[PDB]
RNA sequence: UUAGGCGGCCACAGCGGUGGGGUUGCCUCCCGUACCCAUCCCGAACACGGAAGAUAAGCCCACCAGCGUUCCAGGGAGUACUGGAGUGCGCGAGCCUCUGGGAAAUCCGGUUCGCCGCCACC
RNA sequence: GAGUGCAAGAGCAAAAGAUGACUUGACAGUGUUCUUCCCAACGAGGAACGCUGACGCGAAAGCGUGGUCUAGCGAACCAAU
RNA sequence: CCUGUCAAACUCCAAACUUACAGACGCUGUUUGACGCGGGGAUUCCGGUGCGCGGGGU
């Protein structure tokens, strides 16, 4: 910018995206890294390895094509978390991909947050990744019991569209049990 | 002491005065002469003394010089004639003295010359038609005072 | 195809410069080797350019001296159209020389010395202290330059 | 384009610099919630050489918590011109200050991808006044 | 030299052009080599860790196994033979 | 890629500016604090929950060169400097010729307002 | 351009700086390599990088073999421990 | 804005050139055994000059 001894930010910290201190470390494990990511209304799940040009992700999960195995509800919360993981975590394994380390990008490493949601539902699916078992939400918020209590407090509707009054936790037992089916075109 | 000691430029650039310090005042007058409130551009004439050697100049040698020869414009061109000389180099160079025998011999500061390299122009004087032979005459005073052989060239300026 | 003519002697001759001369199969003041122009052969011959005498000569007087001399690997026996059939992948010198100028072979793959020992210019040469551009005898010649000299020193 | 374009409070600080307390209790009653210990830096002559040490203290507002101070706060002031900041805040006064912005500053506050405002979308002293003097109030 | 330590006249080869000042890509130090494959040794000014002799800048070495993260690369100076400790982030691959 | 995620090179990508773009799609701003979590004070941020509204931000898209940068043409310049050679010149400082290399500033005109990999996606 | 204990040169910005909290890896043992001493033999000393053991912190990858890097050091004999 | 100069301990630039490794040609080694390894014996550690580049010094 100023001059020519001005020195410009590489462009993805530019863009403030990626933290390189933090990726350095990672990739330091030489396992791939699990790359937790959450949007407004969703949340991906992407199981990334180093390559010559760039990153190949070699599993995915996307909390929107959840729907597509039964989901009803919104896709930007815990239930939904947990469950993109064990999804990207279930073709991860078909992928041939075994073990992975927590990459949450930019986000806080808060206590029960939806990342180590999505990585208690990868790891789940059978991938090992060096996790926290105490650093995770408990099993019952994981379901997605503390919004089923919130509407409750119902007297008007959590949910706009429609999908139940009171909400089902139990949709997510059946969705998880969906996948934790052998057959589940994945 | 004699220009013989320190005509040459054969030692390294010795500048950096945040390493040097004892340096002694520039005996330059000034470097701007004449009427320096208009302009080069005001001028017909332009002359310059071009330096044919390249040589060191002990800035006692620039004023010494410098002086003779703005001295005459003056005298022939009146204290506030229409001319404008200027001389463009400054005594960059530190110069020392070894004043122990060839022990701890690095020298002591003692003054200070200007690198000009042969072709450049020491002097460059502007005036009006009329007054060139006096400025001409300026430069012959003012390059008898410095080690190297001169010439006077005239730059802009066929009106002869 | 030049011809390189070593013209000054090694004494106080840098060393990297004598070894590149050496390398050149040329060991002695007044001898001829015939090199290839390559971007390597150029690259050595640049570096000896001051202490030799190059360029490409005419079939001809390439021939009045590979008759004159060159020498098989050992021994005396003369070069001959003759030596040069019963020998080489030619018929007679000219064949040879030819092969030589068009770079298809070298004194060497035929059995015969790299180096073509010349005798000293007759009627002496122009100089060994200035090059061919100043009246010299040190540099790159004319083909009809380089011949002057190989048939002084035939 | 006007809805989201519109300004609003973001904060209203309050703050106290004494210089060595006892004055963090009004600040407290008066906004409606605790405020904040403020330390300095740099030792000074005036017997404040102590660099980390109580020095003031401050009180951020924001939503109604804000207003319904200023509903009474403005009041107490007779607000200029002079007094707005070139992004549209403004401070008077024990001091009050006014931080204003339209609909779109999380994009610079917040950690991913953020991003400094354009200056088409900052707001302005005149725009300023606007949105505040429309709010129970004169300008100048 | 005034004084013999191993900074000792580094201060053009160990120090960065403006541009390239500030924490250097990660990439190019989590790479991995190869035994058997030829390498260039450049100490990157960014990166304190994994560094060898300024000595040896410039130098092509051959990697020969590795200790820890960081690589073992045998070299010659002049005429002896050394082995150097170094990690990627000071290496590239020869072509 | 009708707006996504992870990157590689790390300004050709920066700085500045103009135009365009979103009813159950995307990213956002946005709405809102029962919970997980949170502020040395603020649900601002962080975290969680959610769609009433919006395309004004950001972001994606198209484009502008005024500044900064990359590369290229011509001019400067085969100049400055320089590896090799000289019973060439010069009182000397230094210069010169032959041989092999060869800038920099500045000016003028182009270029550049990123390129590329992986994954996902009416 | 600040700061990072001290020369000078160098390194660093979601940090190597600031603040906060927690912590004692300034740990025990044993090595590889470079340096000391370019090339090229030579001790003490130094550094880089490993392993074993035990620990600190972190969600975790991971970081900690003192202070961002290059100065702050000492044989045999004898003594004490 | 305009205008006049500099840097051994300045650098947005920047050679020639020196240098690591590899290939190619050359040259060289495989009865003249190179490259290298092990061992025996030294001498030597007052140097000087020209040229280039230097630092000090009239
Ligand atoms: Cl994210
Ligand atoms: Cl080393
Ligand atoms: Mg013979
Ligand atoms: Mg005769
Ligand atoms: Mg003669
Ligand atoms: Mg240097
Ligand atoms: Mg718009
Ligand atoms: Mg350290
Ligand atoms: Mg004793
Ligand atoms: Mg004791
Ligand atoms: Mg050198
Ligand atoms: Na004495
Ligand atoms: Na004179
Ligand atoms: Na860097
Ligand atoms: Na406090
Ligand atoms: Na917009
Ligand atoms: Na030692």
């Amino acid at each position: 910018a100023t001059g020519p001894r001005y020195k410009v930010p590489m462009r993805r910290r530019r863009e403030a995206r990626t933290d390189y201190h933090q990726r350095l470390r990672l990739l330091k494990s030489g396992k791939p890294r699990l790359v937790a990511r959450k949007s407004n209304k969703h949340v991906r799940a992407q199981l990334v390895t180093l390559g010559p040009n760039g990153d190949d992700t070699l599993a995915s999960a996307h909390s929107s094509d959840l729907a597509e195995y039964g989901w009803e509800a919104p896709t930007g919360n815990m239930p939904s978390a947990y469950l993109t993981g064990l999804l990207a975590g279930l073709r991860a394994q078909e992928a041939g991909v075994e073990e992975a380390v927590l990459d949450i990008g930019l986000n806080s490493p808060t206590p029960g947050s939806k990342v180590f949601a999505i990585q208690e539902g990868a790891i789940d699916a059978g991938l090992d990744i060096p996790h926290n078992d105490d650093v995770l939400a408990d099993w019952q918020r994981t379901r997605g019991a503390h919004i089923a209590e919130y509407d409750e407090q119902l007297e008007e509707p959590l949910y706009s569209g429609d999908f139940d009054a009171a909400d089902l936790p139990e949709h997510f037992d059946e969705l998880r049990e969906t996948l934790l089916d052998g057959d589940i075109e994945l | 002491k004699p220009a013989s000691m320190y005509r040459d430029i054969d030692k390294p650039a010795y500048t950096r005065r945040e390493y040097i310090t004892g340096i002694p005042g520039s005996k330059i007058a000034q470097h701007k002469m004449g009427r320096k409130q208009k302009d080069a551009d005001d001028y017909p004439v332009q002359i310059s003394l071009i330096v044919e050697e390249t040589v060191q100049l002990r800035h006692g040698s620039l004023e010494a010089s410098r002086l003779s020869a703005n001295r005459h414009l003056i005298k022939e061109l009146g204290e506030e004639g229409d001319y404008k000389m200027t001389l463009r180099k400054f005594p960059h160079q530190v110069l020392r003295e070894n004043k122990d025998g060839m022990r701890a011999a690095f020298g002591k500061i003692v003054g200070t010359a200007a690198r000009v390299q042969a072709g450049e122009q020491l002097f460059t004087a502007y005036c009006n038609v009329e007054d060139a032979e006096h400025v001409k005459e300026a430069f012959r005073r003012a390059y008898n005072k410095i080690t190297p052989s001169c010439r006077i060239k005239v730059e802009r300026g066929e009106e002869l | 195809m030049h011809a390189l003519v070593q013209l000054r002697g090694e004494v106080n001759m840098h060393t990297d410069i004598q070894d590149t001369l050496e390398m050149l199969n040329i060991h002695h003041v007044n001898h001829c080797t015939l090199v290839p122009e390559t971007d390597a052969y150029r690259g050595m011959v640049a570096k000896v350019n001051d202490f030799v005498a190059f360029g490409e000569p005419s079939q001809e007087t390439l021939e009045t001296v590979l008759a004159t001399r060159a020498e098989p690997l050992e021994g005396d026996a003369d070069v001959d159209d003759e030596w040069v059939a019963e020998h080489t992948d030619y018929d007679d010198i000219s064949g040879l020389a030819f092969a030589l100028l068009s770079e298809e072979t070298t004194l060497r793959e035929q059995g015969l010395s790299p180096t073509l020992r010349l005798h000293p210019p007759r009627g002496g040469h122009d100089g060994v202290k200035h090059p061919v551009k100043e009246g010299g005898q040190l540099g790159k010649h004319d083909t009809e330059g380089i011949d002057d000299l190989l048939e002084a020193m035939r | 384009f006007h809805e989201m374009r519109e300004p609003r409070i973001e904060k209203v600080v309050v703050h106290m610099g004494i210089g060595h307390a006892n004055a963090e209790d009004i600040l407290g009653e008066i906004t409606g919630q605790m405020p904040v210990r403020t330390k300095a830096k740099r030792t000074v002559g005036e017997f404040d050489i102590r660099e980390g040490d109580p020095i003031g203290a401050k009180v951020t507002l924001r939503d109604e918590m804000a207003e319904e101070f200023l509903q009474t706060a403005l009041p107490l002031a007779e607000l200029a011109t002079s007094q707005f900041d070139d992004t549209g805040n403004f401070s008077f006064g024990l001091d009050v200050t006014v931080n204003l912005v339209r609909p779109g500053y999380r994009v610079a506050k917040r950690d991913k991808a953020s991003r400094s405002i354009p200056t088409k979308h900052r707001l302005n002293p005149a725009d300023a006044v606007a949105f505040i003097e429309s709010t129970y109030d004169v300008e100048v | 030299p005034s004084s013999n330590g191993p900074l000792e006249g580094t201060r053009g080869k160990l120090k960065n052009k403006p541009r390239d000042r500030g924490t250097s890509p990660p990439q190019r130090a989590v790479e991995e080599f190869d035994d058997g494959e030829k390498v260039h040794l450049k100490i990157d000014p960014s990166v304190p860790n994994g560094r060898f002799h300024p000595r040896f800048d410039g130098q092509t070495g051959t990697v020969e196994g590795k200790q820890g993260d960081a690589y073992k690369v045998d070299i010659v100076d002049g005429g002896k033979e050394k082995t150097i400790i170094v990690t990627a982030a000071h290496l590239r691959r020869q072509e």
